[PDB]
C-alpha cells in the first residue's frame, strides 16, 4: 500500500534491486484511507468507518 | 513438537484471498447462512442511472 | 563446516555479532508502536536496502550442522521511582480512628476502621517519604477525623524515628528532659489503643526497616496490641519540679501548649498510652515480645531489590525446562538481572538543624502541623538519608544456545518477579556474538 | 468550632 | 600454520598488538586535518622510519591459512554538555501567550502562538536547568508579551517542582497555610488557560522526568486542555480569616502584593485556573486523567543515555548483515556502547534555604522576578541535585574477526545513535589483539 | 615438551610467575639510582643468594620447542598536578596592553604585545586554576602595565564565568538589575579591543572547556577581532532610573565607586567594549560567529586524559610492526593505559556565598582587586568544583608473546604520549605468567 | 507604562 495524497496525480514506486526469478505479474487498485483500517496493530485508534 | 506450523506475514491477506477463492470455486450469488455467506452487492439501477 | 549465511552476502566464517535494538529509525515507525521498551520487535537485519517486514522474511543462518550458541551481554537502564503504583509503594493500609462521641447517656464511644492511604508516586529519600505516610494519616483526618468527634489528642498512627526513651530514669519512671530526646535512630511506627497497621500489601514495610523473621507466610499486620511491653513513658514535669525547688517530679506533664492529652493510661502511670515498634523490639521481652517475629533492619529506600527476567524467544532455544509459548508472560527466560536501582547515601547534618531551618524555607509547617506535641511532633530529620538512583547497567550473561536460523524480526523482552513488562525502561537493547559448541 | 489543624501563632 | 609477517621483519607467531591511535604526531600532521576525534585516520605501521602515507602502502599480514580475530578493548572519552544543540536539549517548544486586547467595543481578545525558545549551551544540573527554561518563557515576554497586552497575572506555561496541594482542606476547598509549601517534589509544567508545551523534538522532556507510556508513538504534546482534574486550588485568605477571629474562611486570596490576579476560574470557585501536571497525575482521574498516557519518572539530567557504534572498516570483516560501503554514516558496525555520561547525584540541604540565601549571593532576582506571586516564583531547588558528568569509558568488546591483510592506515569511526560523527570526543583508541580462530 | 628451567632448580611445568617490581632492596642499590619509577631496571631472578649483576648472568628459559606468552597485569599509580610544566598546564600565552601613551600632540598611543604568563605548579581546582590565571594577567600589568600608562580600566583579557546577559533587556539595551547577575554558568574569555589569549602551547584550554571543531589544526588563537556580535551589554543606571520616578533609563552606567571606565564604545551605544566568548558561542551569528568553529565543552581539570604506554624490551617479543631498539624513546610498545587521573566532583553552594566569605577568611582581596568594576570582578565560583585526583590503576593487558629466554635483568619503562619518561610514576610493576601457545 | 518585569524594592 502506496499513499496518495489528496489532489496528487502522479504515484512514483521504487523497488531496491532483488531477485525476480518466478515472478508471476502485477495487479493493481485504488482503495480510500478512510476505508483501510491500519492492519500493522492488533488495534486502530484511528479508525472511525464501518 | 511445540513447533508452530503457522507462520504469517503482515505482507499476505488472507480475507481477500478467500474472497476469490469462492469466486472460482462456485457462485457468489448464492446465500450460505452458515459462514455468514452473502456477497456485498449493490443495485445496477443504482449505480448506473438508466 | 561452521559458516554463517545471509541472503546473498559472502559467508561469514566462526562468529561475528547481530545486534537487538530499539532504536532504529525504521522499525520504531511500523512494527512498535503500541509497544515500549520493555517489549518489542527489531529487525537484526541491519541492511540499509529491504523494507522493515520484508526484512522479517530474510533469515541469518548459522550453518546447520553445529549446534551453535552465543555471548549475550546487555545495556539496561532505567528510571523508577522510589515511590510508585506499579511496585506497590504507593498504598499502605492503617487502622485510624474514625469517631469519637457521647452515647447512650454515659457511654463513650470508638469506631475505628480501616483505610488505605495512598502517596503521589515519585517523592524519594526514605525520610520524606516517611513524613508524606504521616501526612496521609492527617489529610484522613481531615475529611473525616475531626467532623465526627475524635480531636488530634487522639490521632491513632505515626510514624516516627526517635528512641522515645533515652531521658528515662528507672525510679522516677519519666523522662526527666520533659522532652522526648529529639534524635533520630531507627523508623518505628508508633499505635494508640484500639488502633495499627498493616503492610500486606505494600514494600513501604522495607523502607521502614521492618521485617517479618518468617517473609513467606504472607501477612503483615502490625497491631497495638502486638507492641506489647513498651509504651513511650511520660516526661517529667520540668516546670514544677524546678519551680518547686519532698520534690514534684511524680508530676508527668499531662498535656502541653494548646493543652492536647498526653492519654496517660491512669492518674498514677508514669506510662502514656502511646506504643512504639521500636520500644518493644530491644525494650520489651524478647521471648514474646514483638522481636520474637520481626527483625530490625537497614532501611533502604528502593524497597527491595527485584529481579528482571529477559526473553528473546525466537533467537535463543528455550532453557532447559521451559516451554515455547506465545504469552508474552511465560516466554521462556535466558537472563536474570537485578533492576538497577541502588541505594546513595549522604550526609546530612543538617537534618534536624535543618528540619529547624527547614521548615522556615518552606514556608509552611505542613508535615509539622503540631509542633508542641512530644509524640505528633515531626519527626527527626536522620543523619544519611537515602535515595534511590537509577544507573544503567551493563551487565552479561553467558553463551546461550541459539537457533540455526535466526528470524529478521526478534522480539525482545524484560519481565519482572511477577512477570510482565515493566513501565520504566528507558534503554534495553543487547549484542549477541554466535559461536559453535559441537556438530551433528 | 473549626479545627484548621495549623499553628498560625508560629 | 599460523605466523604475522610484515614487510621485512621477523616473522612473528600466534599474536601480537596492533594500535589504533589519534595522538601519533606524524600522522596528524599529515593524514587527518578537516577530521576530528570521531572519524580520522591512523597508520598502524608504529615504525619509526617511512613516511606516513607511505606507509600506507605497507600491511601486517595475518597468515592466509587460516582465519583470524581480534579481541578488541578501547578507551573512550567524552565531554558532552549536559545541554546542547546537538543532542537536541538545547530547544523546546511551547504556547504561550502572544498578546491581550481591548476588542470590538466589548470583546477580550486572546492570541496565543507556538514558539521556540533555546537555551545557551552547556548550564548543567536539573534544578537551574528548569530555571533557564522558566527564564526563556519570560525572556520571549520581555519581547513580545507585554508590548501587547497580556500583563504578568496572564503568563502561560511555567516549570515548577512543588505539590501545590499540600495545604489543601477538603472542606475548605483551600490550601489553609495561605502559602503552596515551599518543598520540592518532582518537577512539572504548569498551564494556563489555551497554552501548553510540546517536546516532539527534544529530550529535555526526559529531564523534567515525564515520559510517554507509549514512547514510539512520535508526539509529545502536553496541553492544558489535557492537564484536566487538578487546577492548583486556591490560598486561603490568612489575613482575613485571623483578623476576623461566621469565619472569613470562604475568602480565597484573589491577588497577592504588587496586586497580580491568581486568575480564579469565578468568583465563587475555590480552585484557579493554573492547571499542574503534577497534580492530574497522581490528583486526577487515573483512568481518563493525564496518568493514563504519560509517565512519571525519575529525572535523569543527562537527558536519555544514548550508545555509540564503532567502526573499523579497513580492519574488521564486515558484520553478519552490514554490507560494506564508503559511506562514513553507514560504515559496519563492530561494537556498541553507551556513550560515556553519569549522572552523580549531590545533597544541598543548603537548597530553598540557598535559593533564600543564592538570591542575595547572586547580585539579581532574575530568575526570581516574580517573588510575592505563589504561582510564578521561583521552584524549591530540591534536595539532591543532579549533574551531568564525563568519564572515561574503558569498555571491551569481544574478539572479531579480521581481514588476514591489515592495510597501513585504519580508518576508526564513532557514530551514534543517529549514525553521524559525535563533536564531543575528546580522545578515541583501541588496542587490537590477533589470533586464530580456524584453518581454510 | 613445556619444561621451564633455571639455572639448577627442579623444572617447572606450564606456567608460574615472573615479578618485575622496583622496590627490591638489592637492585635499587646497585642497578638503577639515576633512574625513576618510570625507566628502571630490575632482577626477574628473585632468588636470595646471587648478586644482583651476577643474577644478570642467569636466566630462565621457556622449553624452546614451543612458542610461548604470558598474561601481564601491572599496578601502576601516579601523583602529578593538576598544574604543572611537564603536562603543558603552567603556561600559556595572551595579548595584552603594555602602554597607553599622550602622542605626538593629540594621538592617543595603544601598544600591545604578546607574553607568557606562568603559573606556580600544583594548585588544583578550576576555579581557583581560573582566579591564578586572571591574577597573572594581573601580575604582569604590575610589573610593567601602571608604569607605562595603561589604568586599570583598560585591562585586557580576563577569564570569568558568568552570563553577562542575564539582565538584558530587548528594549533598553541595558541589564536592568544594574548589576551583572553574579551567578555562575561556564568559563569563557573576556577580550578588550585589540588584545586577546592564544593556547597554542597549553592544555589550560581544555580546563577552560573551550577546543576547536578542527583539532588537528595546531592553532589556539582567540583574538578579540573573533569574539564578533556579543559584546558585554552596558548596566542600567539602577540609581538615576529609581530616584528619577520620561524616565533616565538610556543611562547606562558610565563607571563605578571609584571611578573606571567600563569603555563604553559610544557616548549613544549601551554596549560596552568588553567582548566575551560565552556570548559570541551563543548569543551571536551562529553561521559565521566563534560557535562556527569552536566548541562549547564540559572543563575536565585534568585537562586531557593522556595515555602511557609500557614496554619491557628485554621480556616480550616486539609487537607486529615495531622494531628492536636501545632508544628509550623509541622501544617497543606492549601495553597502554589511560594515565591514573580522575575528575572528582563536589558541591560546594558554598561557592559565592563562600566567595563573599573567603575574601574574609583569606586575609586578603588577592584575586579580587577590584571589588566594585562589575567585569575586573572576581568571577563567580561556581557550585560542583572540579579535581584532579591521583588514582591506583589496577589494570590488565593481554597475554603477549615472551622470548623463550628471558634476562637476569629486564628493563621496565612507562612512557607518555610523547615517548618520554613520566616523572609523576611513584609506583610500577607487573606481574607475568608465562604459557605455552604453539610448538616450533 | 513601562514594566522593567524586576522587583528593584527586595
Amino acid at each position: 500500500l502506496y499513499p496518495i495524497p489528496a489532489n496528487a496525480t502522479n504515484v512514483p514506486i521504487s523497488i531496491p534491486s532483488r531477485n525476480w526469478a518466478a515472478f508471476r505479474g502485477w495487479a493493481f487498485t485504488r482503495l480510500k484511507t478512510k476505508e483501510t483500517p491500519s492492519l500493522g496493530s492488533g488495534y486502530d485508534p484511528y479508525y472511525t468507518y464501518s | 513438537s511445540q513447533l508452530n506450523a503457522v507462520v504469517d506475514l503482515q505482507d499476505r491477506n488472507t480475507e481477500l484471498s478467500y474472497q476469490l477463492l469462492l469466486d472460482s470455486i462456485g457462485d457468489r450469488t448464492r446465500y450460505f447462512s452458515m459462514w455468514n455467506q452473502a456477497v456485498d452487492s449493490y443495485d445496477p439501477d443504482v449505480r448506473i442511472i438508466e | 563446516r561452521n559458516s554463517i549465511r545471509y541472503s546473498e552476502l559472502a559467508p561469514l566464517f566462526d562468529t561475528t555479532r547481530v545486534y537487538l535494538v530499539d532504536n532504529k529509525s525504521t522499525d520504531v515507525a511500523s512494527l512498535n508502536y503500541q509497544n515500549d521498551h520493555s517489549n518489542f520487535l527489531t529487525t537484526v537485519i541491519q541492511n540499509n536496502d529491504y523494507s522493515p517486514g520484508e526484512a522479517s522474511t530474510q533469515t541469518i543462518n548459522l550453518d546447520d550442522r553445529s549446534h551453535w550458541g552465543g555471548d549475550l551481554k546487555t545495556i539496561l537502564h532505567t528510571n523508577m521511582p522510589n515511590v510508585n503504583e506499579f511496585m506497590f509503594t504507593n498504598k499502605f493500609k492503617a487502622r485510624v480512628m474514625v469517631s469519637r462521641s457521647l452515647t447512650k447517656d454515659k457511654q463513650v464511644e470508638l469506631k475505628y476502621e480501616w483505610v488505605e492511604f495512598t502517596l503521589p508516586e515519585g517523592n524519594y529519600s526514605e525520610t520524606m517519604t516517611i513524613d508524606l505516610m504521616n501526612n496521609a494519616i492527617v489529610e484522613h483526618y481531615l475529611k473525616v477525623g475531626r467532623q465526627n468527634g475524635v480531636l488530634e489528642s487522639d490521632i491513632g498512627v505515626k510514624f516516627d524515628t526517635r528512641n522515645f526513651r533515652l531521658g528515662f530514669d528507672p525510679v522516677t519512671g519519666l523522662v526527666m528532659p520533659g522532652v522526648y530526646t529529639n534524635e533520630a535512630f531507627h523508623p518505628d511506627i508508633i499505635l494508640l489503643p484500639g488502633c495499627g497497621v498493616d503492610f500486606t500489601h505494600s514494600r513501604l514495610s522495607n523502607l521502614l526497616g521492618i521485617r517479618k523473621r518468617q517473609p513467606f507466610q504472607e501477612g503483615f499486620r502490625i497491631t497495638y496490641d502486638d507492641l506489647e511491653g513498651g509504651n513511650i513513658p511520660a516526661l517529667l514535669d520540668v516546670d514544677a519540679y524546678q519551680a518547686s525547688l519532698k520534690k514534684p517530679v511524680i508530676k508527668p506533664l499531662t498535656e502541653d501548649s494548646k493543652k492536647r492529652s498526653y492519654n496517660l493510661i491512669s492518674n498514677d502511670s508514669t506510662f502514656t498510652q502511646y506504643r512504639s515498634w521500636y520500644l518493644a523490639y530491644n525494650y520489651g521481652d524478647p521471648q514474646t515480645g514483638i522481636r520474637s517475629w520481626t527483625l530490625l533492619c537497614t532501611p533502604d529506600v528502593t524497597c527491595g531489590s527485584e529481579q528482571v527476567y529477559w526473553s528473546l524467544p525466537d533467537m535463543m532455544q528455550d532453557p532447559v525446562t521451559f516451554r515455547s509459548t506465545s504469552q508474552i508472560s511465560n516466554f521462556p527466560v535466558v537472563g536474570a538481572e537485578l533492576l538497577p536501582v541502588h541505594s546513595k547515601s549522604f550526609y546530612n547534618d543538617q537534618a534536624v538543624y535543618s528540619q529547624l531551618i527547614r521548615q522556615f524555607t518552606s514556608l509552611t509547617h505542613v508535615f509539622n502541623r503540631f509542633p508542641e506535641n512530644q509524640i505528633l511532633a515531626r519527626p527527626p530529620a536522620p543523619t544519611i538519608t537515602t535515595v534511590s538512583e537509577n544507573v544503567p547497567a551493563l551487565t552479561d550473561h553467558g553463551t546461550l544456545p541459539l537457533r540455526n536460523s535466526i528470524g529478521g524480526v526478534q522480539r525482545v523482552t524484560i519481565t519482572d518477579a511477577r512477570r510482565r513488562t515493566c513501565p520504566y525502561v528507558y534503554k534495553a537493547l543487547g549484542i549477541v556474538s554466535p559461536r559453535v559448541l559441537s556438530s551433528r | 468550632t473549626f479545627n484548621p489543624v495549623y499553628p498560625y501563632d508560629t
